[PDB]
RNA sequence: GUCAGGUAGAGAAUACUAAGGCGUACGAGUGAACUAUGGUUAAGGAACUCGGCAAAAUGCCCCCGUAACUUCGGGAGAAG
RNA sequence: AAUUCCUUGUCGGGUAAGUUCCGACCUGCACGAAUGGCGUAACGACUUCUCAACUGUCUCAACCAUAGACUCGGCGAAAU
RNA sequence: ACCUCGAUGUCGGCUCGUCGCAUCCUGGGGCUGGAGCAGGUCCCAAGGGUUGGGCUGUUCGCCCAUUAAAGCGGCACGCGAGCUGGGUUUAGAACGUCGUGAGACAGUUCGGUCUCUAUCCGCCGCGCGCGUCAGAAGCUUGAGGAAACCUGUCCCUAGUACGAGAGGACCGGGACGGACGAACCUCUGGUAUACCAGUUGUCCCACCAGGGGCACGGCUGGAUAGCCACGUUCGGACAGGAUAACCGCUGAAAGCAUCUAAGCGGGAAACCUCUUCCAAGACCAGGCUUCUCACCCUCUAGGAGGGAUAAGGCCCCCCGCAGACCACGGGAUUGAUAGACCAGACCUGGAAGCCUAGUAAUAGGUGCAGGGAACUGGCACUAACCGGCCGAAAACUUAC
């Protein structure tokens, strides 16, 4: 999607790129996670871009998730569940919700989920 | 949709030939000689075209006495009164830039099947 | 540079005035029956159970 | 007299003319304009008229502005401003409510295209002021880009107020001046103006008649 | 596009087959000579034989440049090497021919004498 | 001071890797100026400057071919 | 002249333009023969002059990323 | 030899200026040994402008190509808590000269560390608070400021005025530029760190095929948006007032005369309006107008204090081409604000799978294919919430 407009994510380019790949196998994985607010706003159109991947049933769309996620595992599972759950929402198959701040570093912290209604 | 679309409809040229960038073409250009209106034609390979819709053009380049010569025209500008596709190139690309750097018969293009 | 004079007590605490923090505003919210007060930006995450309300 | 209307900079794009030259033109709609009051000088100390452009939700409209559009009569519009006239007599031809559209201009007429132009943020003194840089090699120590003098020594002994340097740019009221109207497409609304005009696309601008070339 | 100290191969038969720009004619404190501007300049090289010799001071005007020149019309014209001819203070050439194509922007600068003499013109 | 996996490679260089070992002790953000470190740059090409400083450039292997001068070894990987 | 104040000496070369440079001239302020004199192939992170190539050195600057700067939380100095 | 030796850093160049006028150009004139063209000299005029190189450490200066012109100066010979470091002024070495020597030389030559987190004033931007006699909001007037002002060539007038000839205008018109500035992104061109393609090395996804990590985005070829110049467009005006030098009119004192003494005029890029921008904390804190125009309690009834509100706003939330933060602008379910989804424009250049031809590398078809960010339009699918905080009036006097 639209690329990030100031310094990138995990300090550079590349880290930002693995970031966002393990941060998507991840919420695929489990379904939800608990991560930063800024990388849980760019996580989401990153993941539901590979979502929408999965819910058009083609071997070159098998092939383009596989390109970016790299989890045999998370693959099949998006396209056995992931992609058969969604046939009838159109776009926004996540949430983002925002939670306590965290101790540390006082990060603003969010947590991503997948939409269970429809 | 593309909203300034309802002002370039009007002005949109028909009659423009299909033509990619390889092609060999001869572009016909009314030029003024002292108000004299006389027809010249450009005769040369198309080797891009940068994509605007009304303000679409194209390059053409030819090999002239010895010295290279580039070409840009609007495809829809008026003074330029018919293009004519003489031969389809075989190219791999949408910018042939590397053909100012190539001379002769290295300069060539392959044949469309 | 360095400063050129001791800096006097009314010029300290000018601007260590502006040093101060602003009180976060507070929304009610139910959860368990029992009322408690939450920021309005924590609030969704309250309504379903993702803050932990002491 | 100074007519003028307000509307907004869809974009911009080239025409050729009739006789076969390219035309860089500014696309503005010149959208319609309800004049909500009058200014003259036996009430208001001058002569001028206040109109109204935009469309804009009831439910958005603030009590006062809505209550000020009620007294002229006319729905609430997103933004209001007005022409300074010069004389009663310019003003005996506009009356509270009446209309103007893009059809006041015509070919050929010199306008005067007022906009705000677009931010450039906390800005140095190269891109704001053209200063000259400084060396990139032969020595040059961290000063690449740095203004450099500020002034003279012990006397005046300050720095001289007015003295460029760098901070906010951009954002700024803009009269570009003598500019053609090359076209009024009429019943689209829209007016077809040679060259730039300041502001980001759909910003508002005021289209005015020229004094230099009227 | 040509500075100060830009090399142009000479387009005539003057004798020289290279120079080098000394100054832009046309205003005080002007930069660059595109097609139809009068430029003196320096010969850096020339065949031994001619009548132009090497290091001879002399007014040339620049007939086709490597940087694009938009055109009234829309279009532009763009060549692949900057060339000069040596002309008179009289506004004509000194050689007898003009080499390669040349650029239509003369027309209008009323260097007519070359343009008549160019193989074609752009 | 000792030991010295693989694939390119002349190599213990360099790139990526195995075994093994780390992620080393403030963070989270954010397209300000400016500084630093990298990158690209139309046309021109030393016009910069005390000075081509700094960058750019050449760079490897195999064939062919190499100058004035020389202390007869060289110059020489000349140059091309 | 690593030596000449006078001096940017004189003549030629080289540049579009030559106080440096090269080759000579001799009026050597104030060279000169083991504090060696005059040459000399090879060598030099030496000093100086030039050409080709190459380039953001420059005309004339633009854009991109990263570390700071900047904001939030923690700790928390200094010369003066 | 007046301050500074318990430290006032020294030349030239760079960057950035600022003021004078003793004017280099442009503007206005008087006298000429001024026919015209072009000058000489003096007077008035400081708005803008006042180039790039070679030689030299250079300032100075010599020269080269221009230019309307390439002005001279003050500001610690402006400017090193802004840069440089060629010069000069440590320590090394050498030449020449002086000295017995150690050494020395307003003699030369080669080398030779340029520190600092800005407290206060100053300056460039940006907010927070209170004020402008109720609380708010929309549009405004402008006192007072800041910006800008440059200029050439060609052609008509006219080969005319003038002149023996060569030569050749005043004045008034018309066309195109140079440099500078501002806005802008349609075109050209640059850039592109989540776009596309090709490709080398190595490892991996079990393997084939297809991909991925790393090697400057590995390298290479293109590249929409945004930012941008090398690009596009526009500007400097016109007119008026009062004038400088200068030119006068009518005119005494002083029967004639004189621009002056009484009065009346012409008169320049300088001044005042004019053009652009900021502008009511302009304390004389302004004007036009709209909205709310109310609800209690305590202290002790005089004033104050507290509280709940309206109109309105602020925070929270979704964002922005607005941005250091803040501010600003838009949206917030009576909703297209952002993301996703669908479609289009655009960029790359013809995906994978299959079939086929060939021993193969590979090629053709399916097929303008596949992939894809910014731009446009649809679409409430996802978030903009079962929400908190602020925020409204003494009276008196005269006139009416
Ligand atoms: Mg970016
Ligand atoms: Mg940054
Ligand atoms: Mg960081
Ligand atoms: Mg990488
Ligand atoms: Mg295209
Ligand atoms: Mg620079
Ligand atoms: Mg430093
Ligand atoms: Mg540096
Ligand atoms: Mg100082
Ligand atoms: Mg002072
Ligand atoms: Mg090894
Ligand atoms: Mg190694
Ligand atoms: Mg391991
Ligand atoms: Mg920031
Ligand atoms: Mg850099
Ligand atoms: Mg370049
Ligand atoms: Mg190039
Ligand atoms: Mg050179
Ligand atoms: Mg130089
Ligand atoms: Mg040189
Ligand atoms: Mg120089
Ligand atoms: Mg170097
Ligand atoms: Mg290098
Ligand atoms: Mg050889
Ligand atoms: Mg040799
Ligand atoms: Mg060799
Ligand atoms: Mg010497
Ligand atoms: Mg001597
Ligand atoms: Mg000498
Ligand atoms: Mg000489
Ligand atoms: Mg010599
Ligand atoms: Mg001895
Ligand atoms: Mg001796
Ligand atoms: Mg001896
Ligand atoms: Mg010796
Ligand atoms: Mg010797
Ligand atoms: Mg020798
Ligand atoms: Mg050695
Ligand atoms: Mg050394
Ligand atoms: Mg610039
Ligand atoms: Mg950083
Ligand atoms: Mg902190
Ligand atoms: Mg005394
Ligand atoms: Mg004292
Ligand atoms: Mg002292
Ligand atoms: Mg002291
Ligand atoms: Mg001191
Ligand atoms: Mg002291
Ligand atoms: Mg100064
Ligand atoms: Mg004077
Ligand atoms: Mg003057
Ligand atoms: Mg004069
Ligand atoms: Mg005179
Ligand atoms: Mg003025
Ligand atoms: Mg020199
Ligand atoms: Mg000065
Ligand atoms: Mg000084
Ligand atoms: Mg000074
Ligand atoms: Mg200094
Ligand atoms: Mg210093
Ligand atoms: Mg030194
Ligand atoms: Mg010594
Ligand atoms: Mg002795
Ligand atoms: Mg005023
Ligand atoms: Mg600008
Ligand atoms: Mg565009
Ligand atoms: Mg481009
Ligand atoms: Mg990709
Ligand atoms: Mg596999
Ligand atoms: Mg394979
Ligand atoms: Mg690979
Ligand atoms: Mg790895
Ligand atoms: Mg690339
Ligand atoms: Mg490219
Ligand atoms: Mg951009
Ligand atoms: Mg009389
Ligand atoms: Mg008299
Ligand atoms: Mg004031
Ligand atoms: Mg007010
Ligand atoms: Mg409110
Ligand atoms: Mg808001
Ligand atoms: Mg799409
Ligand atoms: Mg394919
Ligand atoms: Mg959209
Ligand atoms: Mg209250
Ligand atoms: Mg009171």
């Amino acid at each position: 999607p639209k690329p990030t407009k100031g310094p990138r994510l995990g300090g550079s380019s590349s880290h930002q790129s693995a970031l966002l790949a393990n941060l998507a196998t991840s919420l695929f994985e489990h379904g939800r996670i608990k991560t930063t607010e800024p990388k849980a706003r760019a996580l989401r159109p990153y993941a539901e871009k590979l979502i929408t991947h999965a819910k058009k049933g083609a071997l070159h769309n098998r092939r383009e998730v596989m390109k970016k996620i790299r989890d045999k595992d998370v693959v099949h599972t998006l396209f056995a569940e992931i992609g058969p759950f969604y046939a009838d929402r159109n776009g926004g198959y996540t949430r983002i919700i925002k939670v306590e701040n965290r101790k540390g570093d006082n990060a603003p912290m969010a947590v991503i989920e997948l939409v269970r209604e429809k | 949709m593309n909203t300034l679309d309802f002002v370039d409809q009007a002005s949109l040229r028909d009659d423009i030939p299909t033509f990619s960038p390889g092609d060999t073409v001869n572009v016909h250009v009314k030029v003024i000689e002292g108000s004299k209106e006389r027809i010249q034609v450009f005769k040369g390979v198309v080797i891009r075209r940068q994509g605007g819709g009304i303000s679409e053009t194209f390059t053409v380049r030819k090999e002239s006495y010895g010295v290279g010569v580039e070409r840009t025209f609007p495809v829809h500008s008026p003074n330029i009164d018919h293009i004519d596709v003489l031969t389809r190139g075989d190219v791999r690309r949408a910018k042939l830039y590397y053909l100012r750097e190539l001379r002769g018969k290295k300069a060539k293009i392959k044949e469309k099947r | 540079a360095v400063p050129k004079r001791r800096m006097s007590r009314a010029n300290t605490r000018s601007r260590r005035a502006q040093w101060k923090a602003e009180a976060p505003g507070l929304v009610t919210v139910s959860v368990a029956g029992q009322q408690r007060k939450v920021p309005r930006r924590l609030l969704k995450a309250a309504r379903l159970g993702l803050v932990d309300l002491d | 007299a100074r007519k003028g209307i307000l509307g907004t900079k869809l974009g911009m794009t080239q025409v050729f003319d009739e006789n076969n030259k390219v035309v860089p033109v500014t696309v503005v709609k010149a959208g319609p304009n309800v004049v909500t009051r009058i200014r003259t000088t036996e009430r208001d100390g001058y002569s001028a008229v206040q109109l109204a452009y935009g469309e804009i939700s009831p439910r958005k409209v603030i009590k006062p502005v809505a209550g000020q559009f009620a007294a002229a009569g006319v729905n609430p519009r997103r933004h209001v401003a007005e022409l300074r006239l010069d004389d009663e007599a310019a003003v005996a031809e506009y009356e509270v409510g009446q209309e103007l559209t893009a059809e006041i201009f015509s070919d050929g007429a010199y306008v005067d295209v007022t906009g705000t132009s677009k931010g450039k943020g906390f800005a140095g003194t190269m891109k704001r002021h053209g200063f000259r840089g400084q060396g990139a090699a032969h020595g040059a120590q961290a000063v690449h880009r740095r203004p450099g003098s500020i002034g003279g020594c012990a006397t005046p002994g300050r720095v001289f107020k007015g003295t460029r340097m760098s901070g906010r740019m951009g954002n700024d009221r803009v009269t570009t001046q003598n500019l053609k109207v090359h076209k009024v497409d009429a019943e689209n609304g829209v007016l077809l103006i040679k060259g730039a005009i300041p502001g980001r696309n759909g910003g508002l601008v005021v289209v005015r008649s020229a004094i230099k070339r009227g | 596009m040509i500075q100060q100290e830009s090399r142009l191969k000479v387009a005539d038969n003057t004798g020289a087959k290279e120079i080098l720009c000394i100054r832009v004619l046309g205003g005080s404190s002007r930069r660059y000579a595109g097609i139809g501007d009068v430029i003196v300049a320096t010969v850096k090289d020339a065949i031994p034989g001619g009548n132009v010799k090497r290091g001879d001071v002399v007014k040339a005007v620049v007939v086709r440049t490597v940087k694009e020149r938009r055109r009234a019309d829309g279009s532009y014209i763009k060549f692949d090497e900057n060339a000069a001819v040596i002309i008179k203070n009289d506004n004509d050439p000194r050689g007898t021919r003009i080499f390669g194509p040349v650029g239509r922007e003369l027309r209008e600068k009323k260097f007519m004498k070359i343009v008549s003499l160019a193989p074609e013109v752009l």
